[PDB]
RNA sequence: UUGAGCCUGGUCACCGGGGUCGUUAACCUUCUGGCAA
RNA sequence: GAAUACAUUAGCAUGGAAUAAUAAAAUAGGACGUGUGGUUCUAUUUUGUUGGUUUCUAGGACCGCCGUAAUGAUUAAUAG
RNA sequence: CUAUGCCGACUAGGGAUCGGGCAAUGUUUCUCGACUUGCUCGGCACCUUACGAGAAAUCAAAGUCUUUGGGUUCC
């Protein structure tokens, strides 16, 4: 207090702040590639998806849109990158 | 505005002191340069109109002041209204205010003038009551 | 050999581009994918520079219509270039042409697009010089006397033989833009974003 | 909405200086803000400032050292001639020896004293002392 | 500072610093461009284009891979709607409010909201006529607003 | 300040607080001086060698005196593992 | 389109003023006179 | 010796382009130029003097093509 | 009527409350809800204090105003 290093804020002090209020604003979302439980194709999905996702092969709904992070109910071994 | 047949009046619209004889066929047309760095438009050199009160192929002369303004009204015949805008000085408040004055200039058929289309005018001797300027250069938005 | 050398370089300097053409032809002697990708590949100019130590760098200008192939083709030839050039670094830069500021006495009615802007060109040069690693931050620090230094924060991906390639990158950018610059790798604590 | 960014920058700086903090974060940044700060820096009132270059207007972090009383802006940008510099100095500066008036002279952003040396007036930006 | 409300929300999207195509992606640029064209023929707004592409197909920002905005792509390839999307949505909302009012004349709150929407539409139309997106004699009449939407 | 002759003419030169670089007025009755002596091996601090700090009344009322004194001692090297510039 | 290095001459380690070269091409463009690919 | 300045609102002229504005080309309607071809006018010169025609000649302007080369759209503001 | 115009920037410590979001190898009830904790955005307010303001009552604005200038209406 009364003397801080605004150039290099702590990572913990940054992950607890709003995305806009950070020193340099950045996204908090990401994309992950999921696999159908009974198939072999891999489809990339968004963490904040607003639309019903359907796998390319014969499969049911993937995730349900919501206000925040959508919930995955299919048994997909998702890899996030 | 709209150019009609030049001989559409009671009197034969003619360039003064120009004659056609048997030796020199047809009727020659005379043109002059207004000066002050301006150039005579090509359609004035080869046109149809007469326009006795025109800086080109006419009798008026360009001398005095040269102003620039945006033409607002073209509904009247062969003349327009130029709107000059400037900022006035108030020494007390050290600030400006917007002041405008409307001019009155003559437009030849040589220049196609519409709304907007700021032009440059020059003194050309009194012409009609409040008309003392004539359009010389046009910086058109189309070109 | 068998011609196919002159068209590689637009100009004919003393020895620089001639040796560059000979080395790239020797690499292109290999058939298959390398030959196919190197067939529509050329060069414009090369410049030899020194670094603060005793290392030598070669700045090669690349034409704009070749970067699409150069992105996936230069990785397989940079190792051969540094091996053949006898311990000389190679740095590819996309050559551009910037336009004058529209001064009062000089009217330019053609307009200067933003892509041909000195600041935009400097940013594009900075992006191109650090080829493998991308930029994640940049800060302009002004000293008390008024000297301006640029701190460019890079990423921590593909650090194979680039920890001093970036130092050579700073060495070129020292005289290619007239601004002192230093690149720094941050610390990626934890796993996730 | 935001009208001038220099006024917000100077208000934040003077608030931090009065509070006694050694640093202040300024957003947004601009060329006028930068030129004002380097003029203050070459006169010794402000220490180093780092310009955080975002893909936006950009931010800046300023290191303070006290020794300034108040830095403010003069809105609107009144036109100041050479003869009016003395009147503005008497109106705004604490004295004839302490205090700096910044003018956006056609040569560039500069202090009133060196604007007098260059013999060129301009528009008044602000002041600091 | 809401234009027609007292709210002070700051909810928005913070684009990343890296203005580059995704490191792990195979969008192939032209394939996405034709994909946007296919969806445009299907008849969805550019906002829906970006939402679907981001949520389902996996491209975060289309301009990162394509090099131009999706509206620019649509205009370049010819599928450019005569009315801008924001103005079309505002006029459609005004039509819906007017229909609600004409069926139920006692909704003073709806009348007030219609006045706000009318003012917003006129301000947006003036901006578009000034910039050149619409003919200078565009105008806005409630009688022909339904035909304008349809 | 110095006149044209060159000598220093004034009643006195006020001292400036090390925590905020502001002068201390004659009636700043909350402004105190902190004196700490250095230490050698096996303790037994030698008298006569000390470092001094001045904290103004504004800082004392604001409550920043503790952290300011922590910064001053840490910068001087008298304390370890108490104050950090990165919070 | 910001900064760095010079020449020369001006009242006091200092300041204002004119030209340049490379970063990046450095009096844009026109008319006249000369040299000319 | 009978100066000099104050004056400059407003007009005229020289120098600077920081501060505050509008278009510099989108359907490229673009610097494009001892460049591949054409057409409209004028004689600023000479054919012996005015005058009438073709135009070598020198100049003003309009029509499809030729990549000269890096061919053109500022981020998207803890504004809307 | 908050006898206190609207927009925008900054400024001290804490705890309640409403709406949303994030996180918990947290609890509970036949995949969700309820409860608990922390963070954050936008509101309604509250306690202490006064770097600061006021003639004072008092005010986180009525502060950043003789160190007097962010913009704009009413009076
Ligand atoms: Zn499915």
């Amino acid at each position: 207090v009364l003397a801080v290093d605004l150039l290099n804020p702590s990572h913990e002090s940054e992950m607890r702040k709003h995305k806009l209020k950070q020193l340099v604003q950045g996204p908090r979302s990401f994309f992950m590639d999921v696999k159908c439980p009974g198939c072999f194709n891999i489809t990339t999905v968004f963490s904040h998806a607003q639309t019903v996702v359907i796998c390319g092969s014969c499969a049911s709904v993937l995730c349900q849109p919501t206000g925040g992070k959508a919930r995955l109910m299919e048994g997909c071994s998702f890899r996030r990158k | 505005a709209t150019e009609l047949v030049v001989q559409s009046e009671r009197a034969f619209q003619k360039q003064p002191h120009i004659f056609q004889n048997a030796k020199k066929g047809a009727g020659r047309r005379w043109y002059k340069d207004v000066g002050l760095g301006f150039k005579t438009p090509a359609e004035a050199i080869y046109g149809e109109y007469v326009d006795k009160k025109c800086p080109f192929v006419g009798q008026v002369s360009i001398r005095g002041r040269i102003l620039t303004g945006t033409v607002v009204s073209t509904k009247m015949h062969r003349t327009i209204i130029i709107r000059r805008e400037y900022l006035h000085f108030i020494p007390k408040y050290n600030r400006y205010e917007k002041r405008h004055k409307n001019l009155a200039a003559h437009v030849s058929p040589a220049f196609r003038i519409n709304e907007g289309d700021v032009v440059t005018v020059g003194q050309c001797r009194p012409l009609s009551k409040t008309v003392r300027f004539n359009v010389l250069r046009v910086v058109k938005h189309t070109e | 050999a068998l011609n196919k050398i002159v068209k590689r370089s637009s100009s004919q300097p003393t020895e620089t581009d001639l040796l560059v053409a000979q080395c790239l032809y020797d690499l292109e002697s290999s058939s298959k994918d390398m030959a196919k990708e190197l067939r529509p590949l050329q060069i414009t100019s090369a410049r030899e520079v020194e670094v603060g130590g005793g290392k030598k760098a070669i700045v090669v200008f690349v034409p704009q219509p070749l970067l699409k192939a150069f992105h996936k083709c230069q990785a397989r030839l940079t190792r051969e270039l540094e091996k053949k050039f006898a311990d000389r670094h190679v740095i590819f830069i996309a050559q551009r042409r910037i336009l004058p500021k529209p001064g009062r006495k000089s009217r330019v009615t053609q307009k200067r697009p933003r892509s041909r802007t000195l600041t935009a060109v400097h940013n594009a040069i900075l992006e191109d010089i650090v080829f493998p690693t991308e930029i994640i931050g940049k800060r302009t620090r002004q000293a008390t006397d008024g000297r301006k230094t640029i701190k460019v924060f890079l990423d921590n991906r593909d650090a194979n033989t680039v920890d001093y390639k970036l130092g050579s990158f700073s060495s070129v950018y020292h005289k290619l833009t007239g601004k002192n610059v230093t690149f720094e790798f941050p610390v990626a604590t934890g796993e996730g974003l | 909405v935001r009208q001038s960014v220099l006024a917000d920058c100077l208000n934040n700086i003077v608030n931090a200086e009065r509070r006694g903090r050694r640093q202040v974060l300024i957003r947004p940044s601009s060329k006028v803000i930068v030129k004002f700060l380097t003029v203050m820096q070459k006169h010794g009132y402000i220490d180093e400032f780092t310009e955080i270059d975002d893909h936006r207007s950009g931010k800046i972090v300023i290191q303070l050292n006290g020794r300034i009383n108040k830095c403010g802006v003069i809105s609107p940008r009144f036109n100041v001639k050479l003869k009016d510099i003395e009147k503005w100095v008497n109106q705004l500066l604490p004295s004839r020896q302490v205090g700096v008036i910044v003018l956006t002279t056609s040569r560039g952003i500069m202090s009133h004293n060196e604007a007098r040396a260059k013999d060129a007036g301009g528009k008044i930006l602000g002041f600091f002392y | 500072g809401r234009m027609h409300s007292k709210g002070k929300g700051i909810a928005s999207s913070a684009l990343p610093y890296v203005r580059s195509p995704p490191a792990w992606c195979k969008a192939d640029a032209d394939s996405v461009v034709e994909q946007i064209l296919k969806f445009s023929k299907k008849g969805m707004s550019p906002s829906q284009i970006g939402v679907t592409l981001r949520d389902s197909h996996g491209i975060p920002q289309v301009r990162f891979i394509t090099g131009q905005k999706i509206m620019r792509i649509l205009k370049a390839n010819g599928l450019a709607p005569e009315l801008p999307e924001d103005l079309y949505n505002l006029i459609k909302k005004a039509v819906s409010v007017r229909k609600h009012l004409e069926r139920n004349r006692k909704d003073k709150d709806s009348k007030f909201r219609l006045i706000l929407i009318e003012s917003r539409i006129h301000r947006l139309a003036r901006y578009y006529r000034k910039v050149g997106a619409l003919p200078p004699t565009w105008k806005y009449e409630s009688a022909t607003a339904s035909a304008l939407v349809a | 300040m110095e006149n044209e002759a060159g000598q220093l003419v004034d009643l006195y030169v006020p001292r400036k607080c090390s925590a905020t670089n502001r002068i201390i007025q004659a009636k700043d009755h909350a402004s105190v001086q902190i004196n700490v002596c250095a230490v050698d091996a096996e303790g037994r601090q030698i008298p006569g060698e000390k470092t001094t700090y001045a904290i103004s009344g504004f800082v004392r009322s604001k409550g920043e005196s503790d952290d300011c004194i922590n910064r001053l001692t840490t910068q001087d090297g008298l304390l370890e593992g108490v104050w950090s510039y990165q919070r």
